């Protein structure tokens, strides 16, 4: 399927046992996936892009009206992999609780705010050795294929850093701030969004299916 | 003995060189950095979490501290002979290994009152301007963390002096020195682990905790991040062995007496310096 | 000119003194340790691939070179003056600025002969010890051998700028750690809090030319291009600009020594 400039490209409401494989959402608005109680299902291969906030006028919604690229709710059981979400307001929103979903192989990139995880309790978006692209994923895979050694812990605050001014990957990779960052992930100092992905990727997957 | 003597010109040395300036200010420059400017790799720009600092904080000094102590003490004894005033000194009624440890000290008080000063800077610093922090914990944190840097400032210049009774040039003794520290942070860290990795899959598990006391960059970081402090979840390398070489003080008896081994090398090297 | 023979000189004395074995034997041994004793984190092994032993090199080279570069040019015009053949060498018809440019030549062709023996020496270790993976190494090993000398020569330029102004070479030493300390940490830790402070109000257009006004980021920039704003040409002459201000600003400080 294509949405192409909708206010929210696919709103897969209270279901079971879907798959929404091959899917495409392209410049929508509000929203690109939202998901809500969604269980049982197959979701792969979606592409979701630019999804705009509401911005008409002379108007600004504080903390509201973020574009969202996943907006993924009480969906306890899924088979999300091989997505590639792009150039959002945020992706993966996460809320409710979605443990025993299996997350893997997805693509972020360009992201404002990458995840907005919530729940109270640990889940590794990792089956079987296979995370996520995670742009913002800063350095390490010294081992040729070693996916990562890192796991991705995300903060907000380095993730708007990190797409505001694209130079500071850079500027954090001298070893000084090396060395900070080894100190940073060794005592947590901000308290833990849980989501970790112990095997980030740094090959960009998802590249079939970037323009077809 | 006539070893104050020296110290105090030492000490005086360390007044009329920007040396007590620049490494007062330079180390105090690190340390409040460290608090307030450090921790934006994260994005949470100012916070003065204690644990963090003194960990942070005690890794650029491990590298740091060696590398300047080195500088002040590679040209004690080589420098003097270049100079021309060594052969005076020795016509003095001072031994060989008196005027060693005449420069030792005055060199080890030079660093250890500029940590003093530098820090005495970042104490207030925090304590002043940050809000609400358990005022002991901070103390007793860095105050282990003042005498572990100054420790290995100690040991570094007993390592800058062997090597300098060892050299016959300022440039070959300053080469030396760099690597010397090259080696100790970059490379018995490096080659022991990967020593753990492919030498050792079962080839005797059971030594390589306790050989990480021959280097003394790794037991000040030991040191200084196990502590008391909480939350002391090791990252690699130092977990092997933070669990236990059985310490608290252990690994300060081994620091100290690194440094009592190096100062008899120098002063054996010393002694036959000479022709 | 004839600053060559300055340049021979000191080329001389780092072939008698230890330098030329402890800065060549420096790389040599770093470079094999990064190439095969550099996954060890998870897994000891070697040569895993071109540009991932060649990021690890970059990132210690900027750690240590421009220290080596403290360390080789701090003494260089002070310690004469100390030894007091300074003046004699400035009765010869050469003038101020030809001692230093041929100091800088001589230093500099050290610094570059290491390099090459070096990392040489590591590049036919990879070829030989390790598989036939690539050779076409030359374009990634020989841009890190133009863009590691260039970098010991503008940190060296740096050493001639403080030496020259200072009077006794111990104090040398101390404001040679304060221009290593700026580079390594003050730079990079100053800018990110100032970015920081200012919540997607620093202009962004502007901070790639920002970068471009530590030398660090410059050398590192160059070797991470395999495969920005600024572009590689811009990203070289730079750093050339960079030398030939430290170097012009070296003389002019000379010039005024006593």
């Amino acid at each position: 399927n294509v949405t192409r400039r909708t206010r929210t490209g696919y709103a897969l409401m209270q279901s079971r046992k879907l798959t929404v494989t091959g899917n495409r959402s392209e410049q929508d608005q509000n929203y690109g996936i939202l998901m809500n109680y969604i269980t049982y299902s197959t979701i792969t291969g979606n592409f979701v892009s630019d999804v705009q906030r509401g911005d008409t006028g002379g108007d600004s919604m504080i903390s509201g009206g973020e574009g969202k690229a996943l907006f993924i709710y009480n969906s306890l059981f899924n088979t999300i992999e091989n997505n590639h979400f792009e150039k959002s307001s945020l992706g993966i929103h996460l809320t409710a609780g979605s443990e025993d979903n299996r997350i893997s192989g997805n693509a972020f990139v360009g992201n404002q705010q990458q995840v907005k995880y919530v729940a109270s309790r640990t889940q590794e978006w990792s089956v079987d050795g296979r995370g996520n692209y995670w742009s913002d994923y800063l350095g390490w895979d010294r081992n040729n294929d070693g996916l990562g050694d890192i796991a991705y812990e995300p903060n907000d605050n380095v993730d708007r850093l990190l797409w505001l001014y694209p130079q500071v990957r850079l500027l954090m990779n001298s070893p000084s701030i090396e060395v900070l960052r080894w100190v940073q992930r060794a005592f947590p100092v901000i308290k833990s969004p849980g989501v970790q992905d112990s095997h980030p990727l740094m090959k960009l997957p998802t590249e079939k299916l970037l323009t077809e | 003995n006539q070893v104050w003597n020296i110290a105090r010109k030492e000490l005086s040395d360390g007044l009329r060189n920007r040396w007590l300036l620049a490494i007062s200010l330079l180390f105090a420059v690190l340390a409040v950095g460290i608090a307030w400017l450090g921790a934006a790799a994260s994005g949470q720009l100012g916070f003065t979490s204690i644990p963090a600092t003194i960990a942070s904080l005690a890794s650029l000094a491990t590298f740091l501290m060696p590398l300047i102590a080195l500088l002040l003490a590679y040209d004690a004894i080589v420098g003097e002979d270049e100079g021309g005033t060594l052969m005076l000194l020795l016509t003095y009624p001072l031994g060989r290994g008196q005027i060693l440890l005449g420069k030792f000290v005055g060199h080890g008080l030079i660093l250890a009152l500029a940590v003093l000063i530098g820090f005495g800077c970042a104490a207030l610093a925090i304590a002043l301007l940050v809000e609400g922090v358990e005022l002991g914990m901070l103390f007793w944190a860095f105050g282990r963390f003042m005498i572990s840097s100054t420790l290995l400032g100690w040991v570094f210049l007993a390592f800058a002096y062997v090597l300098s009774g060892k050299v016959n040039e300022k440039s070959s003794a300053a080469g030396l020195a760099l690597g010397v520290w090259f080696l100790f942070v970059l490379v018995f860290d490096l080659v022991l682990l990967a020593l753990l990795v492919l030498s050792e899959g079962k080839f005797n598990p059971e030594l390589l905790p306790w050989l990480l006391l021959l280097n003394p960059t790794d037991i000040y970081r030991l040191i200084n991040l196990s502590g008391f402090e909480g939350s002391g979840s090791a990252m690699g390398v130092l977990s092997l062995g933070a669990d236990l070489p059985v310490p608290a003080a252990v690994l300060w008896l081994c620091l100290l007496a690194w440094i009592g081994v190096s100062l008899l090398l120098a002063y054996a090297i010393f002694r036959r310096r000479l022709t």
